[PDB]
RNA sequence: AUCGAGAGGA
């Protein structure tokens, strides 16, 4: 259910759940599919009119594409990975400790 | 205050240098689907009978 | 030993090619799901 | 760096002013690879490049490059402690040294871009909003979205007849596989004012080129259906309905359906036609028509029909219908520089302006789309593409490349008997007189976008109404 | 301005401030529109917010 | 029909049109009536409403038709004027050295709806009969209207010295008895501003005559532009090596002055000005060095342009672009600002990891010393993307709050 | 199961083998098939812990 | 959906005629020739040939709309002449020109192939 | 008040193109001849397809569109055949169309190239140009073992004004005044422009001195043939068709003067 | 997906040149020299051969619907 | 009347009546495709 | 059909 609808949470709590996760894969063109698979999303809320989370932060350099962002109501909230960007998968600290 | 209405059409707009400013170029399909209720008179009986 | 400037512009892209031969473009998705199945469920 | 107990993705930040050393192993840290720098020297020597060149023989991969301590993944938080060289030229001892203590180097600055922005040629010659608009519009460009499209029953799919790889490309597209599934065509673009039908973000297309298959596409639309035996009270079934037993039968003819209730492939279907004849048993007797019609005003041909069983296991049918979309007035097209526009008019080859050697543009775009937009990448791509087509190349439009500027392209183009700046004398197609201004013409990669006018045109005159408020429907 | 000088003073000053907002970018609006807005805004003896 | 585009901002966003049935599947609009709708042809869609009674038809015919809508009550001035190709081409057409042949003149007179059928006496009869573009625009101009304007390139010190009434540059538009006696027409004469030829035509002549005036300008000028042609390419973005090397010298002043100021601040040689802290004075002093640089390099690029330049052609006509756009394409893109300030230190005392800490130099804080033809460096590219993102956010966030 | 993941049947298959199962070799994977519909999980930003 | 057949540009509809002649009341000795299902190909040559006639005072043509498939040719002649006669003579002269050009091209091919 | 006396000079004649010069004619006549080369010189092309079986990876319209663009030798037959508008028969007959069959099946392992050589005609005079007795054959579709394409086409008479597949030209180079003597172009920087192949100027001189009393004469043509017609046949057909249009216009004009 | 029959711009036949173009390329011609050997003068036809992606070769890697 | 279908796996000709679960009798595959119709669809090669 | 969600367009 949660992967089918995108409502991320229990089916009973369909309003406390946060939607937009698990979207239908864009198969219009190969670039759309790749970008949709490398899509990041800042859940600040599109209703928010504070520009600060929508600004292109200096720290996005090399991590997020400076250009690829929807020009509508989500500008700068929906982002895309830079080409060599890799999101760490997690690891155990016990060897380091 | 606002509502949906009949006798409306919508489509992409395109340039036309050969229209006057007060003209709008309309497709046959929109015009064939949109209609105007014209009253019959001896003035227009024949034309309306062809239509 | 040192890569000279005249070679750099393909040394670098050779390196980049190797990266995409190893990782791809959706490596984050696959690695995340793999870690979830190998670790997170257990 | 030795791949010892610490794995590569572990971030290790030393804040010096405040005496913290923060080590991070958790997930979700975005990082990127960078070349480590010795005293003032890349650790990446020619031995590594040599082993990387024969990557397919000696299985010397990226991951050995990382294990050699030559490359390092640096996260955002550790970049604050890193001193980056943009290129190894920054490591080079200068008359006034800027840093002299670099720790890392970019592999290539063009890797700051993503998948869709890595398509843009010369993005560093465009205004940044234009690059953003292209990064959005490359996702609406038609192409071949996937190689196995013949077997997919997608609800909507667009396939371009003749996708071409761009003549002017970036070195990043080799990894996006754009060369292998491209989403556009190299078009002979002239930037000119010709008849006024390209004003305000519009284009004039060559009718003859369109006749030859230029930017022609096929639109596949899939229709689902399943017959539910949920209970003995009422059951659906696929079967050619009949006027004597079915109640809710529309006046549309059902002759195209077969006995099984499913249309066959290769049958031409127009708007409001029936592709699946489904009848549901009643509690015009003992069965009501619940057939599936085409989405109105489509006029395609049934590409194929698949029948199977769904999870619970009743009959399930998918019908793909095929509609050829020939570009026309109102279809939206875009270059890779945010220059979008609909087709204003189509002229035949004899009506289009022509060069001394009878080359007519495939597309004519208005010069007024350039100055405010400042999409100089469009012009540089056009000039580079002229050079590439005349030379038998693929042009290199990688963003930050000092070995490619406008002068060197112009000098190349002047060697092929062309004006070095990409201008040509054109002749009026209608009269054959030379145009007083020499027009800028050359190959530019254009995109046909999903937004076709035939999927947008709509009209109403006393149609259906909503149940709650008796007002016209929506859509 | 309303508290100190009164309703006609704030009418004038509100005209002035709206004109400053409109014309700062070099734009121009006919004065009768600003006057009508400012009169709607002050015709009842108090400052009527457009809310 | 009523023709409408959303957002319906003012009363000119819904105007009455007469229907013309045409082959393909789009709504086809005149190009002067695009500015009232704020419409362009990059996939815009518009709504057609058909009044369903003689009452409402007469209402729209007598109140809302486009010719009745030429002058807006908002700012007592035309709401639609002459627009891109027609404006660039009428600027080129009314230049002093535009001479038309007999066949060309007849071809243009075929496209005048309000032509009395009398070929005017050519301005030059020998050695060849030649008509001028002003002579044909005089036929386009309706009625007997009188108008004085000035072309955008009119020098400000010409109205004082001699040659006031005989302009060397063919500026100082004078239309007199409906004949363009002199001057180059442009946005100032045919645009939407107050006192222009279209406004004066609407005020003196009716809305019908002004409708015909719009249509005739467009048809005649477009069919002449079929001969003249207009383009833009790389050659218009190039400057001569003298200009390039002037611009580089200016930028290297500017950086080397900013270094001067940075040492003064570092050595406490810099004292605040009244009303500002020392940080804010340093920032002012740097920003005003760099704006002087950007303006000076822009001036250099402007003066380098020829009157064959198509950037210049579209900027004089007022059809599209501005001098700052030319400066950015040819000379220097300039300072990228986020929230009205230079690029902020988003890292620890750094704009990027490629700079040293506490680097207030022009490069570091987002001065693009390259043009769009030269191409931006990677840091300039990122800082420019930051500034453009600011623009996109503003555009996407102001709409809700202005609409409310 | 995410496609092309380690536990996917398309894992380690050659371009032959993918085509011979009616799969595109250029298909990156990284998505799920739920009820025949291809679903992609969007990475969600959150403030570090 | 709204694409006219490509034959519409050159084929004539029933009951609509190839050419229509209309006085121009503007000025004397002027006529408008509305020619259907022709384009710049004939309009330009007819207009230029008419401009060769010293008894033609005005000769012009226009395609009023590219999506429509007719041309207008306006011809004004001197009072002793007629626009209809001018149009006829222009067509006759164009025909004779094209016949001569065809014969000479045949001769030039003849010579090129054998020497 | 009378006709030009144009002269012709053919500077090159091959099977692929004809390069000639028309001299002492008006620019309108020259451009109308150029336009008729492209748009009003009839040829034969496939304009009706019936797909009996198509297991190939290209859908039916793709194959049909591709067949329509194959040039067919039209040299002597095009003048004889009628338009199906004018033919008094049913949908088809040998007086207004030409039959083609194609029937290919890939049995071996190894890819079968369905080319224009597989288009078999009932008329020996109207065949695919590449099939005519070097240049390979136009590729219609590649077939894999088990795939099959069987179809029946009819080719008809038309010209490029209806569809570019009936356009006989593969580029019509047209030029006049190679040295810019009439100044119909205005070079900002005449020294930067390459010289025309027909230019007659010493290398120091960029353009000819301005000729106030000139007009366009001596138009240079390079008519390249797609293959359906010979280039000289394209030019002769163009002259006949343009003329003969003028004759029809004259006939209707006489009727319309009569009737008034 | 397959080489177009005609050049989109001029209408020159290019559909019989793809196989020859590939044969020339494996014969160690440069792309420009190969295009010169096939008689593609004009940069439109050179665009047609030089920018073509032969996707049909990939579409033939899938078994057909009927054996 | 027969309404023969093709198997998606084994590409086998096989007849299936209504009210029959869809399963190929070579190989038991669950997905079947209809054969191309036998009516005469005409294309203008344009 | 309704509701919600998402993606897009101007
Ligand atoms: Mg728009
Ligand atoms: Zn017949
Ligand atoms: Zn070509
Ligand atoms: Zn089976």
């Amino acid at each position: 259910y949660s992967l089918a609808t995108g409502n991320w949470g229990d089916q009973k709590k369909a309003h406390q759940a946060r939607a937009g996760v698990s979207q239908v894969l864009n198969r219009l063109t190969f670039a759309s599919t790749l970008s949709h698979l490398r899509r990041l999303n800042s859940p600040i809320g599109r209703d928010g009119k504070l520009a600060k989370p929508r600004q292109l932060h200096n720290t996005l350099w090399g991590m997020v594409c400076p250009a690829e962002t929807p020009e509508g109501h989500a500008v700068g909230l929906v982002k895309n990975l830079a080409l060599m960007a890799y999101i760490s998968v997690g690891s155990q600290p016990s060897p380091i400790l | 205050m606002g509502k949906r209405v009949d006798f409306s059409a919508r489509t992409v707009i395109t340039p036309d240098p050969n229209l006057s400013i007060d003209q709008v170029g309309v497709p046959r399909s929109i015009a064939a689907n949109m209609t105007f209720a014209e009253i019959v008179t001896p003035f227009n009986i024949d034309r309306l009978q062809e239509l | 030993d040192e890569i000279t400037p005249d070679l750099w512009q393909e040394a670098c892209w050779i390196v980049i090619s190797s990266y995409f031969d190893e990782k791809g473009l959706v490596r984050q998705q696959l690695d995340s799901f793999d870690e979830f199945i190998q670790m997170s469920v257990q | 760096r030795q791949m010892d107990i610490i794995v590569s993705e572990v971030s290790m930040i030393r804040d010096i002013r405040e005496r913290e050393i923060r080590i991070y192993t958790d997930a979700g840290r975005i990082c990127r690879p960078l070349l480590i720098v010795e005293k003032q020297k890349l650790l990446l020597k020619k031995r590594h490049i040599d082993q990387l060149k024969e990557r397919e023989y000696n299985n010397y991969s990226w991951q050995d490059l990382v294990a050699s301590g030559v490359v390092e993944y640096i996260d955002t938080l550790e970049e604050e402690t890193v001193m980056l060289a943009m290129t190894p030229d920054d490591l080079q001892e200068k008359e006034v040294a800027y840093c002299s203590t670099y720790t890392h180097c970019e592999i290539h600055p063009s890797m700051i871009l993503g998948v869709c922005a890595s398509i843009i040629p010369f993005p560093d010659h465009n205004q940044s909003p234009r690059n953003t608009y292209q990064s959005a519009m490359g996702k609406q460009a038609m192409g071949v979205y996937i190689t196995n499209f013949h077997v997919r029953m997608d609800t909507l799919a667009h396939v371009l007849y003749y996708p071409q790889k761009p003549l002017v490309t970036t070195r990043s597209m080799e990894y996006l596989r754009f060369r292998e599934l491209p989403a556009g065509i190299n078009s002979i673009v002239a930037i000119a004012s010709y008849t006024g039908y390209n004003q305000e973000d519009s284009v004039i297309m060559n009718r003859s080129a369109v006749d030859r298959g230029f930017f022609r596409s096929v639109f596949y639309r899939s229709y689902k259906e399943q017959e539910s035996k949920k209970g003995f009270d009422q059951e659906e079934v696929f079967e050619k309905p009949t006027r004597e037993t079915c109640q809710g039968m529309r006046h549309a003819i059902y002759d195209k359906l077969d006995d099984d209730g499913l249309i066959a492939p290769g049958v031409r279907v127009s708007g409001d036609d029936v592709i699946i004849g489904k009848t549901v048993t009643l509690p015009r007797y003992t069965k009501r028509d619940c057939s599936t019609f085409l989405r109105t005003s489509e006029t395609g041909i049934v590409d194929q029909v698949m029948v199977t069983l769904n999870q619970e296991g009743y009959k399930f049918c998918k019908i793909r219908v095929r509609s050829v979309r020939i570009p026309q007035i109102g279809d939206k097209f875009a270059s890779r520089h945010g220059q979008k526009g609909t087709c204003g008019i189509q002229y035949r080859q004899e009506d289009m302006p022509f060069t001394c050697e009878g080359i007519t543009p495939d597309i004519i775009i208005n010069p007024h789309a350039i100055p405010s937009r400042m999409t100089i990448g469009h012009l540089i791509e056009c000039l580079q593409g002229k050079v590439s087509a005349n030379k038998g190349e693929i042009g290199d439009a990688t963003p930050f490349n000092d070995a490619v500027n406008v002068q060197k392209i112009s000098n190349l183009l002047s060697d092929y008997g062309y004006h070095l700046r990409g201008n040509e004398v054109l002749y009026n197609g209608f009269t054959g007189r030379k145009i007083t201004s020499q027009i800028f013409i050359g190959p530019t990669y254009y995109q046909r976008l999903k937004h076709m006018v035939d999927d947008k045109i709509h009209s109403r005159a006393r149609g259906p109404i909503q149940i709650l408020n008796r007002q016209p429907m929506e859509g | 301005i309303f508290t100190v000088l009164g309703i006609e003073a704030v009418r004038k000053a509100l005209e002035r401030e709206l004109y400053h907002v409109i014309s700062f970018d070099g734009s121009y609006v006919n004065y009768r529109h600003l006057a009508l807005l400012c009169d709607t805004m002050t015709c009842r003896g108090h400052l009527m917010a457009i809310t | 029909v009523i023709f409408n585009r959303q957002p319906t901002l003012h009363k000119m966003s819904m105007m009455g049109h007469r229907v013309r049935i045409l082959p393909w599947s789009t709504f086809r609009l005149n190009l002067s009536v695009t500015t009232p709708y704020n419409a362009d042809f990059d996939g815009d869609e518009m709504n057609l409403h058909l009044p369903q009674s003689l009452e409402t038809r007469a209402e729209i015919q007598e109140l809302a038709m486009v010719p009745r809508m030429i002058v807006t009550p908002q700012s007592n001035r035309p709401v639609m004027g002459i627009v891109q190709d027609t404006l660039t081409a009428v600027r080129k057409f009314t230049k002093r050295d535009v001479f038309l042949e007999r066949g060309e003149v007849m071809n243009l007179l075929m496209f005048l709806s309000t032509w009395d059928g009398k070929v005017p006496q050519p301005a030059i009869l020998k050695p060849r009969p030649l008509w001028t573009g002003k002579q044909i625009f005089s036929l386009i101009i309706p009625g007997h209207i009188n108008c004085i304007r000035t072309h955008s390139t009119h020098p400000d010190d010409e109205d004082s010295g001699p040659y006031k009434h005989i302009s060397p540059g063919d500026t100082k538009v004078v239309v007199e008895n409906g004949e363009l006696i002199m001057g180059i027409l442009c946005k100032k004469s045919l645009g939407t501003s107050a006192g222009s030829l279209v406004h004066i035509s609407y005020l003196e002549m009716g809305h019908d005559i002004t409708r015909l005036f719009y249509s005739n300008i467009q048809t005649v000028i477009n069919n002449w532009l079929l001969i003249e042609g207009h383009t833009i390419g790389i050659g218009d973005s190039i400057a001569d090596s003298k200009t390039y090397q002037d611009i580089q010298n200016t930028i290297k002043k500017a950086k080397q002055d900013v270094i001067e100021v940075i040492e003064k601040a570092h050595n406490n040689e810099l004292e605040p000005t009244p009303g500002n802290t020392l940080r804010q004075t340093f920032e002012n002093q740097v920003n005003r060095i760099l704006n002087d640089a950007r303006d000076k390099t822009g001036s250099s690029a402007q003066k380098s342009l020829s009157e064959y330049n198509n950037f210049k052609s579209m900027v004089v006509s007022g059809a599209k672009g501005s001098k700052i756009n030319i400066s950015q394409v040819i000379a220097v893109v300039g300072q990228q600002n986020v929230e009205g300030k230079r690029i902020p230190f988003g890292f620890k005392h750094r704009t990027l990891p490629h700079f040293i800490k506490d680097d207030y130099g022009p490069e570091s804080r987002g001065f693009v010393e390259n043009s769009y033809l030269a191409g931006l460096t990677p840091t300039e590219f990122f800082f420019h993307a930051m500034g453009g993102r600011e623009g996109l956010i503003d555009t996407a966030v102001k709409t809700a709050e202005t609409g409310y | 199961i995410m496609l092309r993941s380690t536990y996917c049947l398309l894992n380690g298959l050659t371009d032959r083998d993918l085509c011979e199962l009616n799969e595109c070799p250029l298909d990156p994977g990284g998505y799920f098939i739920i009820n025949g519909s291809e679903k992609v999980l969007i990475a969600q930003e959150k403030m570090a812990t | 959906m709204n694409a006219p057949p490509a034959f519409e540009s050159f084929l004539l509809f029933e009951g609509e005629k190839k050419i229509t002649i209309n006085k121009d009341t503007k000025v004397p000795n002027a006529c408008l020739f509305t020619i259907n299902k022709e384009d710049h190909t004939l309009g330009n040559i007819i207009k230029s040939q008419l401009l060769k006639d010293p008894q033609v005072l005005f000769a012009g043509y226009k395609v009023p709309h590219p999506l429509e498939h007719k041309i207008i040719i306006r011809v004004q002649t001197t009072p002793d002449y007629s626009p209809q006669e001018a149009f006829t003579n222009a067509i006759t002269d164009l025909i004779s020109e094209l016949s001569l050009l065809e014969e000479r091209f045949r001769v030039a091919i003849k010579d090129k192939q054998e020497g | 008040p009378y006709a030009n006396q144009p002269t012709v000079r053919i500077t090159e004649l091959t099977d692929e193109n004809v390069k000639f010069i028309i001299e002492n004619t008006d620019l309108a006549v020259a451009n109308s001849i150029r336009r008729v080369f492209i748009a009003e010189v009839p040829i034969i092309a496939i304009d009706w397809v019936q797909i009996d079986a198509n297991s190939s990876v290209l859908h039916d319209e793709f194959i049909a569109h591709r067949l329509g663009l194959i040039p067919l030798t039209s040299d002597d037959i095009v003048d004889k055949l009628q338009y199906s508008r004018d033919c008094t028969c049913e949908e088809f007959c040998p007086e207004c169309s030409v039959e083609f069959t194609l029937d290919v099946r890939c049995n071996e392992d190894q890819t079968r190239h369905v080319t224009s050589r597989d288009l078999i005609s009932n008329s020996p005079r109207v065949i695919p140009v590449t099939s005519r007795n070097e240049q390979d054959d136009i590729l219609i579709v590649k077939l894999r073992k088990g795939q099959e394409l069987r179809l029946r086409a009819y080719a008809k008479k038309g010209f490029g004004k209806e569809h570019a597949k009936w356009n006989p030209t593969a580029g019509v180079a047209f030029e006049y005044d190679p040295d810019n003597a009439l100044r119909h172009t205005v070079y900002p920087k005449p020294e930067e422009w390459p010289k025309s192949e027909y230019s007659e100027l010493d290398e120091d001189e960029s353009q000819a001195p301005y000729d106030p009393n000139g007009k366009p004469e001596r138009f240079y043509y390079n008519v390249e043939s797609c293959g359906s017609l010979r280039p000289e046949t394209i030019v002769l057909s163009a002259l006949s068709g343009l003329k003969k249009k003028l004759s029809d216009l004259q006939t209707q004009l006489s009727h319309e003067i009569q009737s008034d | 997906m397959i080489i177009p029959v005609r050049c989109f711009t001029c209408g020159k036949i290019v559909g019989n040149k793809w196989e020859a173009y590939l044969g020339l390329l494996q014969a160690e011609y440069t792309e420009g020299d190969a295009l010169d050997a096939l008689g593609l003068k004009r940069y439109c036809c050179r665009r047609m051969l030089l920018a073509h992606v032969d996707l049909i070769e990939k579409l033939l890697n899938y078994a057909p619907l009927e054996k | 009347q027969p309404m023969i279908y093709i198997c998606g796996e084994c590409h086998t000709e096989n007849e299936i009546k209504s009210r029959d679960p869809i399963r190929c009798r070579e190989c038991g595959y669950r997905i079947m495709y209809k054969k191309r119709t036998k009516r005469l669809v005409v294309f203008d090669a344009r």
